[PDB]
C-alpha cells in the first residue's frame, strides 16, 4: 500500500533526536537574523530581510515582524507561509482568552499554546513540522516586559536578549558582551542595530533591508504602545546611531 | 409588502413598495425590496424580511461564481432552480416569497417562488399582503404586447393599488427594468407619493433644558 | 385540481385544468400541470405544488441519467422512480401523481400513484379534488380503444364537469397527446368547454 | 479503497531544503514569462499566450483571470494547477469575506487566502505543492493599487514591478532600469509591452499577448445603472485590437 | 526514484506518472479527428475489430454523454468508460442543479479539473485517456474541447488524436491556411462527415470500408452516431467523386 | 417567557449636522424587580458605536463577540472597521443564528472616517438591516420612542441641539414604560471628539 | 524500476504491471467458455477432479445473478465469487429503482466499472479472474467477457483459462460454419465438445463437465443448469468427437 | 520475494505469497481428518501439547446443533472464523427458523476469508478448517483453506503428514461411504485414517479428539475417557 512512501516525520534517531526538528532548525539557520532585546522600560525587535531587490515594495511589506495583539508581537525566522498559519492561530487564541476572561492574555500563556501546537507535529499525525522559530516580545501586568523564543520542537525559553536565524552564534556573543540589566530602550535599539551590522552577510546595513519595532511604556501613563517602524523611521534611527 | 412583475415587448419590469413592518408599526419607511442577483437578473421579495435578503444574496453569490466558472452570462432559470431547491430544503421555514426576473442569452423571463419552493411562470405576477390589490389592477389593464413605457405604468399602478389599499404596504414605488440588449435600469424611488407634510411647529429645545449629572470625553483613539 | 390520463387506440392523452389556489384565492389561473419527465413520458401533478415539482424535477434527472446509460426508459420504469420517492418519503409529501407515456412496444400506459406511494396500472385514471365529482361520469362513458377525437372529447367533457362542481379547479383545459407521431399540446378555453 | 496517504509528501532534507517546493519552483522556471508593473493610477499584468497547436483557439484559454471586479491574476508554471487555484480563489473571496462583510476583500487579504491554500499543499497529507507562481494585481479603497507575487511555498511579496518564469532574470533587469514612482498607467503598459518582446520568440501581436489592467472604474462594464455608489469593475482585459494599437507606436 | 511511481515532482519539476499516462493514451492504436461545420460538429475515429469472435456492435470509443454532447476517447476502454460514466453523471447533475443543459466547454473544464486532482493527490492515478467533447452549443455554436491526463484543456477549430495525429493535424492546418476560415463551409452534416473521412484518408494514406470507421455527429439539440449503413452511403458518395 | 422583555431597556440613535447621537437607559431588571442601575447598553469598537437592547445575556455575549471580531479585523486589515462595514458584520452574524437567534435589537451609530458621513442603522433579531437618514429606535419602549422621534426630530441639528432632542425622546419614552429607565447615557459623536453625558431622570 | 510492485502505477510504456500479473493467475486457471446462440447463451467450464474424494456434481462453479444472468470465470475462485456478489447487489439495486430486471449491457458495465476501480489505487489488488457472463433481456441474448483490467466486450463466443487457445480456434470454426446462427440445444452440445477438446491442455487429472444456459424458447429466458438426460446426451456427443 | 510484503501484491507469475505463507501455517499444524457416510459425518483430530506438563490444545469447535469444525494452524484465527459461523447459523435460526445449509456455511467462509486477500493492512487467516454437518440434504464434509477455497468431499485431512490419511481415505472410499446407520464404525475408520499420519507416536487418551454429527445425532465432541473405546 502507501506505507512505501511514508518518510515517518515523527520518529527518533538512534541517538534520540527528532530528524525533522533537526532539519527544520538547519533550514531556519539560513534565514534573516532577527534579534530581540529586553530593557527595563521596553523591548526592541530588529530583523534583517532576505536579500532584497531594488523593485521590492518596501513600505507595504512585512516578512519578519507581526502583531499578535496590542501588547504582543513576534519576529519570524524561517518559512514565512508556515509562520502566517501559526500567527493567525495565535491571534485567534488571544481573542478567545480575552472573550473568556475579559483580560488580555498573559504573554507566556500565548507562547505556551503555540509551542504546544508545534510540539504536536513532532509526536503524532505524520506531517512535517513548521519550519519556523519565533521571538516573542510582549507586556502583561504580571511579569511586565518579556522575551521568549520557540522553535520547531515546540520548546520555549525566556530571554533578556536573543537572536534567531542566521549567525546566532556570533550575535549571541556580541549581545552577551554589551548587554546590561539596567539598560534603557534607546540603548537596546543601538545594541540591536550594531549587532546586526556586524553579523550581516551583506556589505553594509541599509534601511531597506530591515524591519524594526519597539514595545514601550511610551504614551500617556501606565499603558503600552507598539511601534512598527516605517522605512523612513528606520533610515533616521540608522543615522541617529551613526551606521550610515 | 406589495410586489409585482410585468413582461413587455423586449424585456421585463419588476416593482415594489418600500414599507417594512413589525406588528402594526412601520419599522422602515423606505426599505429596498428589489435585489440584484446578477447585473441583469433582479429579484423582488416579500415575506420574512431577512430571509428574502439572505436567500437573495446567497444565490446571487453562487450565481456570480457560476458565471465566472462557465464564462457565461447567468440565466434566470439557474437563479430560479437554485432558489427553489434551497427554499424547498427548508420546508417553508425560510419565509421568502420572490418574483424573479431578468434577461439572459436565452431571452427575457418572469417567475415567482413561494417559501415552500414551488414556482410559477407568467406575463404578470404579484406577491405579498398587497398582491390582491395589485392583481386587481393587473387583471384590469394588462394586455399582450406592452411597450416598455406601458409596462412601467402598469407595474407602478399595481404597486400604487397596494400602497393605498393595503396597510401592509406604503411609502414609495421602486422599479427595475430589464430590456434585451441593454443595461438593467434600477429606478430607486421612481414614485414618491407619500412625502410628509410640513410640521406645524419646531420642537427644538432651549439649550440646557435637559438636566445632566456628569460629563466626560470618550477616548476613541490609541 | 382536476387531472386525468386516458389510454386509446394510438397511445395516451393527459389532461388537466389550470387553477392553483391558496385557500379560496386563485394564485395562478393558467398553471401548466402537465409536466414532461421524458420525451414521451409525462405526468399530471396534484397535491402540494412544491412537493410535486421537487419530485418531478428529481425524476426528470433520474430518467435523463437512465437514458444516457441504458437508452429510453419504459413508462413502467418512470412510474417506479416516482413511486420510490413517494413511498419512501410518505410522511413528508402530499403528492398524487398520474404517470403516462408511449412506448412503441407497449403503446399507451397509465399508472396512478396516490398519497401513500402505492402504484396502480390502469386503462385510465382520474385524480385531484375535482375527480370525486366525475367518478360516475367517467365510469359510464369510458371505453377501451377509442379514437384520438373520441378520447379528446371524453377528457374535455369529464374535466368540464370536474371544473363545474369543484371550486379548486378551473381556467383552461390543457391536454398532451402521446403517440408514435410525436407530442401534441392542446388547449381549450372556458367559452368552449363551459357550455358542453 | 480510500486515501491512506495521510502523511506529508513534502519534508525537510538534512540540508534544510524542502525538496518538493524547490522542484515546484523549477517547474515555474520552465514556465512562460509573465510580469506585472505598478503605475500611480493603475497596474498592468501581462503574459504570452503561447499556443500548443495552431488548430487550438487560444482565446478559449485565458491566462489572465478576473478574481474580483478590482483584482486580477496571471501565472507562470503549470496551467492546470493555476486554473483550479483561480476557481478556489474566486470562491474564497465570497465564503471568507463578501458573505461576511458585504464587500469584496482588499488585495492583500485575498492574496493571503490564496497563499494559505498553497501553503497547505506543502504540509497536508498526500498532496504535492502547486507548480505555479502567481502575480496578483488589484485595487481597494484604503490601500489603493497593489501587486503581489505568490510562490509554491505560500510566501507572497508586494512589488513595484516584477516578472516570473523563463526569462525573468533579464526582464527584472529591464524593469529596474525603466521603473520610477511617476509612471502613469499608459507608460506602464508600454514598458510591459517592451519587456515582453524580449522573452517572446515567434509572433508578437494582440493575438499572442494577453494583457489586463487594474485601472479606473468602468461603468460601461457594470451591466446596470441606478446605484450611484456602484461604479463598475476596475479590472479590464485589453482586446486584441487595443494591444495592436499600442504596438505600432512602440 | 519514487518520484516516478506517484504524482510528486521530479528534480526537474516533472510528473512522470502524468507523462506515462499520455503514453497509455496510444495503447489502442486508433486515430480520431474532429471538425466543425456551419451547423454541426463531426467526429470520426478508426474502428478496429481484430478478433472474429467479438460482437462488432459493442466495440466503440464514442459516447453519448447527454442529448447534446458526444465524447470520443483515445485510450484503453476501461479508463474510457470510467470517464464516460463520470461525464454522464456530471452533465445530468448540472442540468438538475442549474436548470439548463451543461455546455460542452464547461463539461470539458469540469473533467479537466477532476484530472488535475489526480496529478496532485497521490492516492488517485491519472486516467490514461484523452477526451474529445463535441456539441453544437446554444451560445457558442459548433464546439470541440479536448481533455488530457495533465488536466489541460482548450477549444479547437478542429483537432486529431492518436499515434498518427501529427499527420492528420498538419493535413488539417494546411486546409485551414488555404480556406482562410474557422470551419468547413458546408450546409449539410453529411458533407462535413464526407470532408472528415476524406481528409483522414489523405493524411493516413489508407482506404476505409464501412466497418473501419466510427462516426458521431452533433447538431442543434442532438448528438448521434452513424450506423455501418449511413457510413457506407457516405463512403459511396466520396468514391463517386 | 418573552425573552425580549425579561430585562427591559432602550436604545435610540439620531443623525445631525456632521454628527450622530446614540443613547440608552441604564435599567436591568428581572421582570418587575429592578436589579441594576448601571447596566449600559452602548459599546464601541474604535469609532463605531453599537447599542444593544433585549435579553441582557445576549447583549453581553454580542458585545464580547463583536469586540473579538473587530480586533481580528483590525489586525488583518490594518485599519479600524467603518460603520457601513460593521453594519454588514452585525447582519451576517445575527443571520448565522437564524433558527436559534440572539434575542436583541442592535443599533449602529458612527461617522465614516473617509467620507465624513454620519451613519446609523438598526436590525431585527435575525439580521435585517434598517438604514435610516434620521433615527433608529429599539427596546421595550420602541413604540414610545417612535412617537417621540417622529415628532421631535428635524434634520441638521447642531451637536448641542441634537443632544437636547435625543435626550427628550429617550426620557419621555422611558417614563411611559415600566421596564425602561432608571438612568440614561447619551453619546454625542463628531468627527473627532465624543462626549458622554449621564442624564438626570426619574428613578421610579 | 520497481514499477511492478504497486497497483495503479504506470510503467514508462504506460502499463499497469499488477494487472498483467493478475492475468497470469487467470491463464493458470481451468478452462471456461460461453457460446452465444439464436435466442440465448450457453456457459460451460472444466472442473479438475483433484481426487476421488470430491463429491461429484456437488462443487458448483457457474453462478446465477438475478434470475436471467449466468456467470462463469477462470482464475482465483474467491475473487470470482466476490465479483458475483457485487453483481448481485448491483442487479438488486437496478431492479429496486427501475422495476425491470437489469439489461445485460447495463449489467456488464456495472461489473466493468467495479473491476476497473480496483486498478485505480495501490491499496487494493486487481481481480485475479476473467469472467464470462450474459443472458437474455428485452433486446435478445448477450454474451460478455471481462478481464482483470476491467476491459470487456460483447462476444459471439468466448473462452479463457489454460485451454483458451484450443477453445478459441474451436469457437472460430463454429462462427465461420454457422453465419445464420446456432440453436440453443446445438450450442449446449458444442460447449461440451469444446470443453473436452480444451481439456487436452490440462490432462494430468481428469475432469467433471458443467453446463448452463438461458434461452428465450428453451428456458423461458431464465438461467438454468443443464443436468440429467440433456447433460449426458451432450457428454456423449463430446465423447464421440474426441474418438 | 520482492512480492511477499503484503496480500495486496501479485508476483510476476500471478501468485499471492502472503496467502501461500498462511497456507504454510496449516502444514505445520497437528493432523486432523474428516470423512462421512450417508447418515453421519465424523471429525478426528490429533491434539498437540506444549510439553508433558501442558494441556493438549483443542482442535474441534461446535458451531450449532447440526454443525461444527476442526482446525489446523493458528487457533485464534479458528476462533474468529468459528465465531462467525456460530453467528451465521444463529441468524438463519432467529430470522428464518431454518438450520443453515452446510453449503452456505462454506460459501460464507470463502467470502469472509477472500476480503482479507484483496485489501491493504489486513492479513489472510492462517488456519484450515474441516466442517461437518447434517442438514436437509444429509451429511456433508467441507474443507476450508484461507485462500478462500472451500471444497465438499467424502473425506479428507489437513496438517502435517495429512498426505497418508488422505491416500488411505482415497483407497477406502467405497468402504466408509456406506457405513450407514453405524456411528462406531464410521469413527473407527476415521481413527484408522488418522493413524496413517502418525510418526514416533500413537493415539493416547488425552491426545485423541473425535466429533460426530448425523441424522439423529447432535454435533457432539468426545475427549478423555470417552475416546478410550477407540484406541
Ligand atoms: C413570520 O413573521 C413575519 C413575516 C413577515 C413580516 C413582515 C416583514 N417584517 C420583518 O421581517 C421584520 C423586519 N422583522 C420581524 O418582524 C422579526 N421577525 C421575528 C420572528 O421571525 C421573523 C422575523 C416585512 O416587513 N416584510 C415586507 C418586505 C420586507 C421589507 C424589508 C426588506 C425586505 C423585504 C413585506 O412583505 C410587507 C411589509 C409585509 O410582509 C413580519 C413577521
Ligand atoms: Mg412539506
Ligand atoms: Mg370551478
Ligand atoms: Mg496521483
Ligand atoms: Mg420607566
Ligand atoms: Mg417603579
Amino acid at each position: 500500500g502507501s506505507r512505501r512512501y511514508d518518510s515517518r516525520t515523527t520518529i527518533f534517531s538512534p541517538e534520540g533526536r527528532l530528524y525533522q526538528v533537526e532539519y527544520a532548525l538547519e533550514s531556519i539557520s539560513h534565514a534573516g537574523t532577527a534579534i530581540g532585546i529586553m530593557a527595563s522600560d521596553g523591548i526592541v525587535l530588529a530583523a534583517e530581510r532576505k536579500v532584497t531587490s531594488t523593485l521590492l515594495e518596501q513600505d507595504t511589506s512585512t516578512e519578519k515582524l507581526y502583531k499578535l495583539n496590542d501588547k504582543i508581537a513576534v519576529a519570524v525566522a524561517g518559512l514565512t507561509a508556515d509562520a502566517e498559519i501559526l500567527i493567525n492561530t495565535a491571534r485567534i487564541h488571544a481573542q478567545n482568552y480575552l472573550k473568556t476572561y475579559n483580560e488580555d492574555i498573559p504573554v507566556e500563556i500565548l507562547v505556551r499554546r503555540l509551542s504546544d501546537i508545534k510540539q504536536g507535529y513532532t509526536q503524532h499525525g505524520g506531517l512535517r513540522p513548521f519550519g519556523v522559530s519565533f521571538i516573542y516580545a510582549g507586556y502583561d501586568d504580571r511579569y511586565g516586559y518579556q522575551l521568549y523564543t520557540s522553535n520547531p520542537s515546540g520548546n520555549y525559553t525566556g530571554w533578556k536578549a536573543i537572536s534567531v536565524g542566521a549567525n546566532t552564534s556570533a550575535a549571541q556573543t556580541l549581545l552577551q558582551m554589551d548587554y546590561k540589566d539596567d539598560m534603557k530602550v534607546d540603548d537596546a535599539i543601538e545594541l540591536a542595530l550594531k549587532t546586526l551590522s556586524k553579523t550581516t552577510d551583506s556589505s553594509a546595513l541599509t534601511y531597506d533591508r530591515l524591519e524594526f519595532a519597539t514595545i514601550r511604556k511610551g504614551a500617556n501613563d501606565g499603558e503600552v504602545y507598539q511601534k512598527i517602524f516605517k522605512p523612513q523611521e528606520i533610515k533616521d534611527i540608522l543615522v541617529k546611531t551613526g551606521i550610515t | 409588502t406589495t410586489i409585482v412583475g410585468v413582461k413587455f415587448n423586449n424585456g421585463v419590469v419588476i416593482a415594489a413598495d418600500t414599507r417594512s413592518t413589525q406588528g402594526p408599526i412601520v419599522a422602515d419607511k423606505n426599505c429596498a425590496k428589489l435585489h440584484r442577483i446578477s447585473p441583469k437578473i433582479w429579484c423582488a421579495g416579500a415575506g420574512t424580511a431577512a430571509d428574502t435578503e439572505a436567500v437573495t444574496q446567497l444565490i446571487g453569490s453562487n450565481i456570480e461564481l457560476h458565471s465566472l466558472y462557465t464564462s457565461r452570462e447567468p440565466r434566470v432559470v439557474s437563479a430560479l432552480q437554485m432558489l427553489k431547491q434551497h427554499l424547498f430544503k427548508y420546508q417553508g421555514h425560510i419565509g421568502a416569497y420572490l418574483i424573479v426576473a431578468g434577461v439572459d442569452p436565452t431571452g427575457s423571463h418572469l417567475f415567482s417562488i413561494h417559501a415552500h419552493g414551488s414556482t410559477d411562470v407568467g406575463y404578470y405576477l404579484s406577491l405579498g399582503s398587497g398582491s390582491l390589490a395589485a392583481m386587481a389592477v393587473l387583471e384590469s389593464h394588462w394586455k399582450q404586447d406592452l411597450t416598455k413605457e406601458e409596462a412601467i405604468k402598469l407595474a407602478s399602478d399595481a404597486i400604487q393599488a397596494g400602497i393605498w389599499n393595503d396597510l401592509g404596504s406604503g411609502s414609495n414605488v421602486d422599479v427595475c427594468v430589464m430590456e434585451i440588449g441593454k443595461d438593467a435600469e434600477y429606478l430607486r424611488n421612481y414614485l414618491t407619493p407619500n412625502v410628509r407634510e410640513e410640521k406645524q411647529k419646531s420642537y427644538k429645545f432651549p439649550r440646557g433644558t435637559t438636566a445632566v449629572l456628569k460629563e466626560s470625553i470618550v477616548n476613541i483613539c490609541d | 385540481t382536476s387531472i386525468m390520463a386516458v389510454t386509446f387506440k394510438d397511445g395516451v392523452i393527459l389532461g388537466a385544468d389550470s387553477r392553483t389556489t391558496t385557500g379560496a384565492y386563485i394564485a395562478n389561473r393558467v398553471t401548466d400541470k402537465l409536466t414532461r419527465v421524458h420525451d414521451k413520458i409525462w405526468c399530471c401533478r396534484s397535491g402540494s405544488a412544491a412537493d410535486t415539482q421537487a419530485i418531478a424535477d428529481i425524476v426528470q434527472y433520474h430518467l435523463e441519467l437512465y437514458t444516457s446509460q441504458y437508452g429510453t426508459p419504459s413508462t413502467e420504469t418512470a412510474a417506479s422512480v416516482f413511486k420510490e420517492l413517494c413511498y419512501e418519503n410518505k410522511d413528508n409529501l402530499t403528492a398524487g401523481i398520474i404517470v403516462a407515456g408511449y412506448d412503441d412496444k407497449n403503446k399507451g400506459e397509465v399508472y396512478t400513484i396516490p398519497l401513500g406511494g402505492s402504484v396502480h396500472k390502469l386503462p385510465y385514471a382520474i385524480a385531484g379534488s375535482g375527480s370525486t365529482f366525475i367518478y360516475g361520469y367517467c365510469d359510464k362513458n369510458f371505453r377501451e380503444n377509442m379514437s384520438k377525437e373520441e378520447t379528446v372529447d371524453f377528457i374535455k367533457h369529464s374535466l368540464s364537469q370536474a371544473i363545474k362542481w369543484d371550486g379548486s379547479s378551473g381556467g383552461v383545459i390543457r391536454m398532451v397527446v402521446l403517440t408514435a407521431a410525436g407530442v401534441e399540446r392542446l388547449i381549450f378555453y372556458p367559452d368552449e368547454y363551459e357550455q358542453l | 479503497m480510500t486515501d491512506r496517504y495521510s502523511f506529508s509528501l513534502t519534508t525537510f532534507s538534512p540540508s534544510g531544503k524542502l525538496g518538493q517546493i524547490d522542484y515546484a519552483l523549477t517547474a515555474v522556471k520552465q514556465g512562460v514569462t509573465s510580469l506585472g508593473i505598478k503605475a500611480t493610477n493603475g497596474v498592468v499584468i501581462a503574459t504570452e499566450k503561447k499556443s500548443s497547436s495552431p488548430l487550438a483557439m487560444s482565446e478559449t484559454l485565458s491566462k489572465v483571470s478576473l478574481l474580483t471586479p478590482d483584482i486580477g491574476a496571471v501565472y507562470s508554471g503549470m496551467g492546470p494547477d493555476y486554473r483550479v487555484l483561480v476557481d478556489k480563489s474566486r470562491k474564497v473571496a465570497h465564503t471568507s469575506y463578501k458573505r461576511i462583510y458585504g464587500e469584496y476583500p482588499p488585495t492583500k487579504l485575498l492574496v493571503s487566502e490564496v497563499a494559505k491554500i498553497m501553503q497547505e499543499a506543502t504540509q497536508s497529507g498526500g498532496v504535492r505543492p502547486f507548480g505555479v507562481s502567481l502575480l496578483i494585481a488589484g485595487h481597494d479603497e484604503f490601500n489603493g493599487f497593489s501587486l503581489y507575487q505568490v510562490d509554491p511555498s505560500g510566501s507572497y511579496f508586494p512589488w513595484k514591478a516584477t516578472a516570473i518564469g523563463k526569462g525573468s532574470v533579464a526582464a527584472k533587469t529591464f524593469l529596474e532600469k525603466r521603473w520610477n514612482d511617476e509612471l502613469e498607467l499608459e507608460d506602464a503598459i508600454h514598458i510591459a509591452l517592451l519587456t515582453l518582446k524580449e522573452s517572446v520568440e515567434g509572433e508578437f501581436n494582440g493575438d499572442t499577448i494577453e494583457l489586463a489592467i487594474i485601472g479606473d472604474e468602468n461603468p460601461d462594464l457594470l451591466g446596470y445603472t441606478g446605484i450611484p455608489t456602484d461604479k463598475g469593475p476596475r479590472f479590464r482585459k485589453l482586446t486584441s485590437q487595443e494591444i495592436n494599437d499600442r504596438l505600432e507606436a512602440l | 526514484g519514487y518520484d516516478r511511481h506517484i504524482t510528486i515532482f521530479s528534480p526537474e519539476g516533472r510528473l512522470y506518472q502524468v507523462e506515462y499516462a499520455f503514453k497509455a493514451t496510444n495503447q489502442t492504436n486508433i486515430n480520431s479527428l474532429a471538425v466543425r461545420g456551419k451547423d454541426c460538429t463531426v467526429v470520426i475515429s478508426q474502428k478496429k475489430v481484430p478478433d472474429k469472435l467479438l460482437d462488432p456492435t459493442t466495440v466503440s470509443y464514442i459516447f453519448c454523454i447527454s442529448r447534446t454532447i458526444g465524447m470520443v476517447v483515445n485510450g484503453p476502454i476501461p479508463d474510457a468508460r470510467n470517464a464516460a460514466l463520470r461525464a454522464k453523471a456530471e452533465a445530468a447533475e448540472f442540468r438538475y442543479k442549474y436548470g439548463y443543459d451543461m455546455p460542452c466547454d464547461v463539461l470539458a473544464k469540469r473533467m479537466a479539473n477532476l484530472s488535475q486532482i489526480y496529478t496532485q493527490r497521490a492516492y488517485m492515478r491519472p486516467l490514461g485517456v484523452i477526451l474529445t467533447f463535441v456539441s453544437v452549443d446554444e451560445e457558442l455554436g459548433p464546439s470541440i474541447y479536448k481533455t488530457d491526463p495533465a488536466g489541460y484543456y482548450v477549444g479547437y477549430k478542429a483537432t486529431a488524436t492518436g499515434p498518427k495525429q501529427q499527420e492528420i493535424t498538419t493535413n488539417l492546418e494546411n486546409h485551414f491556411k488555404k480556406s482562410k476560415i474557422d470551419h468547413i463551409n458546408e450546409e449539410s452534416w453529411e458533407k462535413v462527415v464526407e470532408f472528415a473521412i476524406t481528409h483522414m484518408i489523405d493524411a493516413l494514406g489508407t482506404e476505409f470500408s464501412k466497418n473501419d470507421l466510427e462516426v458521431g455527429v452533433a447538431t442543434k439539440d442532438k448528438f448521434f452516431t452513424l450506423s455501418a449503413e449511413n457510413i457506407e452511403e457516405r463512403l459511396v458518395a466520396i468514391a463517386e467523386q | 417567557s418573552d425573552p425580549s422583555s425579561i430585562n427591559g431597556g432602550i436604545v435610540v440613535a439620531m443623525t445631525g449636522k456632521d454628527c450622530v447621537a446614540i443613547a440608552c437607559d441604564l435599567r436591568l431588571g428581572s421582570q418587575s424587580l429592578g436589579v441594576s442601575n448601571k447596566f449600559e447598553k452602548i459599546f464601541h469598537y474604535g469609532h463605531v458605536f453599537l447599542g444593544i437592547t433585549g435579553l441582557a445575556t445576549d447583549v453581553t455575549t454580542l458585545n464580547e463577540m463583536f469586540r473579538y471580531k473587530t480586533n481580528l479585523y483590525k489586525l488583518k486589515e490594518e485599519r479600524a472597521i467603518e460603520p457601513e462595514t460593521f453594519t454588514q458584520l452585525v447582519s451576517s452574524s445575527l443571520y448565522e443564528r437564524r433558527f436559534g437567534p440572539y434575542f436583541v435589537g442592535p443599533v449602529v451609530a458612527g461617522i465614516n472616517s473617509k467620507s465624513g458621513k454620519p451613519f446609523i442603522a438598526g436590525f431585527d433579531l435575525i439580521g435585517c438591516i434598517d438604514e435610516a437618514k434620521d433615527f433608529i429606535v429599539s427596546g421595550t419602549a420602541s413604540d414610545q420612542l417612535f412617537g417621540m422621534c417622529e415628532s421631535l426630530y428635524e434634520p441638521n441639528l447642531e451637536p448641542e441641539d441634537l443632544f437636547e432632542t435625543i435626550s427628550q425622546a429617550l426620557l419621555n419614552a422611558a417614563d411611559r414604560d415600566a421596564l425602561s429607565g432608571w438612568g440614561a447615557v447619551v453619546y454625542i459623536i463628531k468627527k473627532d471628539e465624543v462626549v458622554k453625558r449621564y442624564l438626570k431622570m426619574r428613578q421610579d | 524500476t520497481g514499477y511492478d510492485l504497486s497497483n495503479s502505477v504506470f510503467s514508462p510504456d504506460g502499463r499497469n504491471f499488477q494487472v498483467e500479473y493478475a492475468v497470469k493467475a487467470v491463464e493458470n486457471g481451468t478452462t471456461s467458455i460461453g457460446i452465444k446462440c439464436n435466442d440465448g447463451v450457453v456457459f460451460a467450464v472444466e472442473k479438475l477432479i483433484t481426487s476421488k474424494l470430491l463429491v461429484p456434481q456437488k462443487n458448483v462453479k457457474i453462478q446465477v445473478v438475478d434470475r436471467h444472468i449466468g456467470c462463469v470465470y477462470s482464475g482465483l475462485i474467491p475473487d470470482g465469487r466476490h465479483l458475483v456478489n457485487r453483481g448481485r447487489e448491483e442487479a438488486a439495486s437496478f431492479k429496486k429503482l427501475y422495476k425491470t430486471p437489469i439489461p445485460i449491457p447495463a449489467f456488464a458495465d456495472r461489473l466493468g466499472q467495479y473491476v476497473q476501480a480496483h486498478t485505480l489505487y495501490n491499496s487494493v489488488r486487481p481481480f485475479g479472474v476473467s469472467t464470462i457472463f450474459g443472458g437474455v433481456d428485452k433486446n435478445g441474448a448477450h454474451l460478455y467477457m471481462l478481464e482483470p483490467s476491467g476491459s470487456y466486450w460483447g462476444y459471439k463466443g468466448a473462452a479463457t483459462g489454460k485451454g483458451r487457445q484450443s477453445a478459441k480456434a474451436e469457437l472460430e470454426k463454429l462462427v465461420d460454419h454457422h453465419p445464420e446462427g446456432l440453436s440453443a440445444r446445438e450450442a449446449v452440445k458444442q460447449a461440451a465438445k469444446i470443453i473436452y477438446l480444451a481439456h487436452e491442455d490440462n490432462k494430468e487429472k481428469d475432469f467433471e463437465l458443467e453446463i448452463s444456459w438461458c434461452s428465450l424458447s428453451e428456458t423461458n429466458g431464465l438461467h438454468k443448469f443443464v443436468k440429467g438426460d440433456l447433460l449426458q446426451e451432450a457428454i456423449d456427443f463430446a465423447q464421440k468427437e474426441i474418438n | 520475494n520482492n512480492y511477499d510484503g503484503d496480500t495486496v501484491t501479485f508476483s510476476p507469475t500471478g501468485r499471492l505469497f502472503q496467502v501461500e505463507y498462511a497456507l504454510e501455517a496449516i502444514k505445520q499444524g497437528s493432523v486432523t481428518v474428516g470423512l462421512r457416510s450417508n447418515t453421519h459425518a465424523v471429525l478426528v483430530a490429533l491434539k498437540r501439547n506444549a510439553d508433558e506438563l501442558s494441556s493438549y490444545q483443542k482442535k474441534i469447535i461446535k458451531c450449532d446443533e447440526h454443525m461444527g469444525l476442526s482446525l489446523a494452524g493458528l487457533a485464534p484465527d479458528a476462533r474468529v472464523l468459528s465465531n462467525y459461523l456460530r453467528q451465521q447459523c444463529n441468524y438463519s435460526s432467529l430470522v428464518f427458523n431454518r438450520k443453515l445449509a452446510v453449503e452456505r456455511a462454506g460459501h460464507l467462509l470463502c467470502d469472509k476469508a477472500q476480503k482479507n486477500t484483496q485489501s491493504y493492512g489486513g492479513r489472510p487467516y492462517g488456519v484450515g478448517l474441516l466442517i461437518i454437518g447434517y442438514d436437509k440434504s444429509g451429511a456433508h464434509l467441507l474443507e476450508f483453506q484461507p485462500s478462500g477455497n472451500v471444497t465438499e468431499l467424502y473425506g479428507t485431512a489437513i496438517g502435517a503428514r495429512s498426505q497418508g490419511a488422505k491416500t488411505y481415505l482415497e483407497r477406502t472410499l467405497d468402504t466408509f461411504i456406506k457405513i450407514d446407520g453405524n456411528p462406531d464404525e464410521l469413527i473407527k475408520a476415521g481413527v484408522e485414517a488418522i493413524s496413517q499420519s502418525l510418526r514416533d507416536e500413537s493415539l493416547t487418551v488425552d491426545n485423541l479428539s473425535i466429533a460426530i454429527v448425523g441424522k439423529d445425532t447432535p454435533f457432539t465432541i468426545y475427549d478423555g475417557e470417552a475416546v478410550a473405546k477407540y484406541i
